C-alpha cells in the first residue's frame, strides 16, 4: 500500500 | 504577501463568459482551485503540480477550464455560464499539502443586466421611549432594494468610522421571496449614549458599498448604470 | 461524504468551552487541519495534526485519533472573534477535502435583560422600522407570516464591540394597518416586554 | 520472525528523448507482490504475487493512482536536482527512493526507513529516530529545510508507524502460504581437483527461503576466510534462493575442514 | 557520479540433468547506472524467449535483475551470459558451467 502523499525534492 | 485573486466581485449575464485569475505565492508548486456556496464548504475543483493540471474533480463540466502556463499564475474560465455557476471561486497554493488561499472571487450569473439594483439607504433615529428608560440611543439603517446580495455597511461618526456599538445582520434577507429575481435588504444598528445623541453636533453616516456593473458593461435603459458604488445615509443628533 | 463535521449552528456563552469534532472516511490520510472562515472571508488556516493525541496551542486544543479516524478542536474561553465557520480538513492523496463546515456563535451574556419594541422613524421620512432589543440570548426571533412585512434575526455584533453589549431585530413594512405591537406575535417573547405608549 | 514491506523507487531521466524512466516495485519480505513500470503497455500498477490478486478494484484503481503520482513527483525532482547541482540537460541521471517499515515477531512495529539517492550517492535519509534528517551535501541541505518546515516528517512517520504495519500484517495474513514459509536448504557437496596437489572442494545451499544465510569453512574450528570463494546469494526464479562456498587446500587431507550451514529453517546448524 | 560494474551469476535452476527441461538464469547485480544490455546465448546465438525480472536496488543502491529462459540442456549444447554496460570496454561473456 503506497504512501498516498509525495514530497517535492 | 499572499495569495491573490481578481476580480474580487463579478457579475456575468448568464449565457455569457467569465475568467478568473489567480497570483499564488510564488514558491509554492502546488496550485488548487475550489468552489464554495453558502453553508457549505470548499468544493475541489482541480489541481496544478507546476505548469501540470494533475487532479479534476469528476463533477466538474467541460464549460470549465483551468491553465497555469508557466507555472505560475494561474486562470479558471467558464463558458456559458448558467445560473448554479453563482458561487464564491478560491484559490490556493501550498508548497506540500498547507493550504493557504487568496480572498476569492465572489460570481453571480443572472438572466439580464437589468436585474440589477443599487441599495437605497435610510436611517431611522432613536426612539424617544428609548431614551427615558434606558438613556442609551439606537439608530437603524436600512439598505433596501439591491441585487446581487453582496454590501459592506460601516457606520461613520464625525468623520470616523466606529465599532463600538455596531451590529449589522450577517446576511441579507430577500424582499420576495417566491421569485428569482428577488431584490435583498440588509439593517444595522449604531448604539450610542443618550447624552451623545442629544448632541446636535454630533453627525452619524451610515455607509453602504455595492459591488455592480463594471465599466465593461453594456448598458441598457434609462436608470442609472448599476455600478460598484458607495451610497450612504445620515442624521444629526437632536437635543429635543 | 468524504468528511463529515458535526451539525447544526453552535451557539455557547462567552467565556465557555466550544467543541467540534470531525470523522473522515480514508484510513490512509495523514494531514488534518482546522480552518476558521468568518462570514465574508477565505479559509484561515488556525491549526494543523499529524500524529495521534492531543496538540495544544494557547485557547485551542485538537485531538486526532487515527484508529477511530476522528479529528477534535476544543476552544477554551470564547472570544466573539472565535464565532466563524470551523472547517476540518483532511488530505485526500495531495490534495485537501474540506467538510461542509459547522458555524459557531458566540453568545453575549446578557446580564440585565430589559426586552422592548421601539418604533423608529425615517430620518428623511417610505417605511417605519420596530426595534426588538434588550433581549436575553435565549430569546429566538423568527419571521412573519405577513408577506408584506420582514423580520431581520437576532443581530449579530460586530465583534470588536464594548463596554456593555446587548441583542436587537427589526421588523418594517409600509402599510398604514402595521404596528409594532403585533410585529412579532409569530415570536415568543417575555411576558415582561416593553411597549411604550 | 521479522518481516518487512519495502517499496522501491528508480527515476531515470532521458535527455533528449523525452519522459523520464520510471520503476516502482514493492516487497513484502524477498517476495516481489507489485510493480509498475512507465514502458509497459498497462499504465496500471500490476500485480507480481498470487495473494496480492484477491485485492479488489477500488485497491488497484487507488494504487494506480498513487503510483503516477509518485512518478509525477519524481519527474519534476529530476529537474529540481539538475537545477541544484547545475547538470546540463546533456547527462542520464538517476533519483533512487527506498521507503518501508519492519516488524518483529508480535508483528508491532520495529523499524522504518525512508532514503533517496542522486546518481548513486546517498543524498537525504530519514533518521532511525523517525524526527529528523542526514543530509549528505548542500544541495541536500536546502531538501531538508524545506521538509523542516513543512514537518514531512510527522506525516511521514504516521504512514510508517500506523498504514504501513496495518497493511504488511494485511499481506502476512492473505499471502500466509507463500510468505510464513520456511524453506530449509537443500545442502550438498561437489569435491574435483584442479590438480594433484590441490583440490577443490564447493559447499552448495539451494532451495532455501527467506534469502538469509551463512556458509562458512572450519579447519578444526577456525574461521578459513583466506582462499575462501563465496557467490552472492542468487535467485532460483522460483521464489527459492541459491548459495556456494569453495575452499582449496591440499588434496587428500580435507576432513580437516568442515562446511557449516546456518539458516532460520534448519533446527541446528547442519555440518558436512 | 558513481559507476559500478556488474557481477554476473550464469546457473540453472534445478540442478543440471541433461535431457530433462530446466531453466537457465543470468544474474547481474551490482551495478550503476541502470542502462544494461543482457542477453542469453545459445552456442553464441542470442535466445529470444528469454524474460527479465523488475529492476530493483540493494542496500547500496547498486542494481540487480535476473533474466531466464526455458531450457533443456544437453552435452554438446554451449549456453552464455553476455553482458554490456557503461562501465565494460568490451561486452563481458560469462558462460554456463552446470558445477557452478
Amino acid at each position: 500500500y503506497l504512501q498516498p502523499r509525495t514530497f517535492l525534492l | 504577501t499572499g495569495v491573490s485573486q481578481n476580480p474580487r466581485h463579478k457579475i456575468t449575464k448568464r449565457g455569457q463568459n467569465v475568467t478568473f485569475r489567480c497570483d499564488p505565492i510564488s514558491e509554492h508548486n502546488r496550485l488548487y482551485w475550489y468552489r464554495q456556496t453558502l453553508g457549505q464548504g470548499p468544493e475541489f475543483l482541480t489541481y496544478f503540480q507546476n505548469e501540470a493540471q494533475l487532479e479534476k474533480s469528476r463533477l466538474l463540466s467541460d464549460r470549465f477550464s483551468a491553465e497555469r502556463p508557466k507555472g505560475s499564475f494561474s486562470t479558471l474560465e467558464i463558458q456559458r455560464t448558467e445560473q448554479g455557476d453563482s458561487a464564491m471561486y478560491l484559490c490556493a497554493s501550498s508548497p506540500d499539502i498547507e493550504q493557504y488561499f487568496g480572498p476569492g472571487t465572489r460570481l453571480t450569473v443572472t438572466e439580464d443586466l437589468k436585474n440589477v439594483f443599487p441599495p437605497e439607504v435610510a436611517v431611522f433615529e432613536p426612539s424617544e421611549a428609548e431614551i427615558s428608560h434606558t438613556q442609551k440611543a439606537t439608530l437603524v439603517c436600512l439598505a433596501t432594494g439591491f441585487y446581487p446580495d453582496h454590501v459592506e455597511l460601516s457606520w461613520w461618526v464625525n468623520g470616523k468610522e466606529v465599532h463600538s456599538g455596531v451590529c449589522t445582520d450577517p446576511q441579507p434577507l430577500k424582499e420576495q421571496p417566491a421569485l428569482n429575481d428577488s431584490r435583498y435588504a440588509l439593517s444595522s444598528r449604531l448604539r450610542v449614549s443618550a447624552t451623545f445623541w442629544q448632541n446636535p453636533r454630533n453627525h452619524f453616516r451610515c455607509q453602504v458599498q455595492f459591488y455592480g456593473l463594471s465599466e465593461n458593461d453594456e448598458w441598457t435603459q434609462d436608470r442609472a448604470k448599476p455600478v460598484t458604488q458607495i451610497v450612504s445615509a445620515e442624521a444629526w443628533g437632536r437635543a429635543d | 461524504k468524504e468528511v463529515e463535521q458535526n451539525s447544526g449552528p453552535l451557539s455557547v456563552p462567552e467565556g465557555a468551552i466550544a467543541s467540534l469534532n470531525c470523522t473522515y472516511s480514508d484510513r490512509g490520510s495523514q494531514s488534518f487541519f482546522w480552518y476558521r472562515q468568518y462570514s465574508g472571508k477565505s479559509p484561515e488556516l488556525i491549526m494543523f495534526i499529524y500524529s495521534n493525541g492531543d496538540k495544544e496551542d494557547g485557547r485551542f486544543t485538537a485531538q486526532l485519533n487515527k484508529a477511530s479516524q476522528y479529528v477534535s478542536l476544543l476552544i477554551r474561553d470564547s472570544q466573539p472573534s472565535d464565532s466563524a465557520t470551523y472547517l476540518c480538513a483532511v488530505n485526500r492523496d495531495d490534495k485537501i477535502i474540506f467538510g461542509k463546515g459547522t458555524r459557531l456563535h458566540i453568545l453575549p451574556n446578557i446580564q440585565n435583560p430589559d426586552p422592548a419594541v421601539y418604533q423608529l422613524r425615517d430620518s428623511k421620512s417610505d417605511k417605519s422600522v420596530c426595534l426588538f432589543t434588550d433581549f436575553d440570548s435565549q430569546t429566538n426571533v423568527s419571521q412573519s407570516k405577513d408577506s408584506d412585512v420582514y423580520i431581520t434575526d437576532k443581530c449579530v455584533l460586530d465583534m470588536r464591540s464594548m463596554d456593555f453589549k446587548s441583542n436587537s431585530a427589526v421588523a418594517w413594512s409600509n402599510k398604514s394597518d402595521f404596528a409594532c405591537a403585533n410585529a412579532f406575535n409569530n415570536s415568543i417573547i417575555p411576558e415582561d416586554t416593553f411597549f411604550p405608549s | 520472525g521479522s518481516h518487512s514491506m519495502r517499496y522501491f523507487f528508480t527515476s531515470v531521466s532521458r535527455p533528449g528523448r523525452g519522459e523520464p524512466r520510471f520503476i516502482a516495485v514493492g516487497y513484502v519480505d524477498d517476495t516481489q507482490f507489485v510493480r509498475f513500470d512507465s514502458d509497459a503497455a498497462s499504465q496500471r500498477m500490476e500485480p507480481r504475487a498470487p495473494w496480492i490478486e484477491q485485492e479488489g478494484p477500488e485497491y488497484w484503481d487507488g494504487e494506480t493512482r498513487k503510483v503516477k503520482a509518485h512518478s509525477q513527483t519524481h519527474r519534476v525532482d529530476l529537474g529540481t536536482l539538475r537545477g541544484y547541482y547545475n547538470q546540463s540537460e546533456a547527462g542520464s541521471h538517476t533519483v533512487q527512493r527506498m521507503y518501508g517499515c519492519d516488524v518483529g515477531s508480535d508483528w508491532r512495529f520495529l523499524r522504518g526507513y525512508h532514503q533517496y539517492a542522486y546518481d548513486g550517492k546517498d543524498y537525504i535519509a530519514l533518521k532511525e529516530d523517525l524526527r529528523s534528517w542526514t543530509a549528505a551535501d548542500m544541495a541536500a541541505q536546502t531538501t531538508k529545510h524545506k521538509w523542516e518546515a513543512a514537518h514531512v516528517a510527522e506525516q511521514l512517520r504516521a504512514y510508517l508507524e500506523g498504514t504501513c504495519v496495518e497493511w504488511l500484517r494485511r499481506y502476512l495474513e492473505n499471502g500466509k502460504e507463500t510468505l510464513q514459509r520456511t524453506d530449509a536448504p537443500k545442502t550438498h557437496m561437489t569435491h574435483h581437483a584442479v590438480s594433484d596437489h590441490e583440490a577443490t572442494l564447493r559447499c552448495w545451499a539451494l532451495s532455501f527461503y527467506p534469502a538469509e544465510i551463512t556458509l562458512t569453512w572450519q579447519r578444526d574450528g577456525e574461521d578459513q576466510t583466506q582462499d575462501t570463494e563465496l557467490v552472492e546469494t542468487r535467485p532460483a526464479g522460483d521464489g527459492t534462493f541459491q548459495k556456494w562456498a569453495a575452499v582449496v587446500v591440499p588434496s587428500g587431507q580435507e576432513q580437516r575442514y568442515t562446511c557449516h550451514v546456518q539458516h532460520e529453517g534448519l533446527p541446528k546448524p547442519l555440518t558436512l | 557520479m558513481i559507476q559500478r560494474t556488474p557481477k554476473i551469476q550464469v546457473y540453472s535452476r534445478h540442478p543440471a540433468e541433461n535431457g530433462k527441461s530446466n531453466f537457465l538464469n543470468c544474474y547481474v547485480s551490482g551495478f550503476h547506472p541502470s542502462d544494461i544490455e543482457v542477453d542469453l546465448l545459445k552456442n553464441g546465438e542470442r535466445i529470444e524467449k528469454v524474460e527479465h525480472s523488475d529492476l530493483s536496488f540493494s542496500k547500496d543502491w547498486s542494481f540487480y535483475l535476473l533474466y531466464y529462459t526455458e531450457f533443456t540442456p544437453t552435452e554438446k549444447d554451449e549456453y552464455a551470459c553476455r553482458v554490456n554496460h557503461v562501465t565494460l570496454s568490451q561486452p563481458k561473456i560469462v558462460k554456463w558451467d552446470r558445477d557452478m
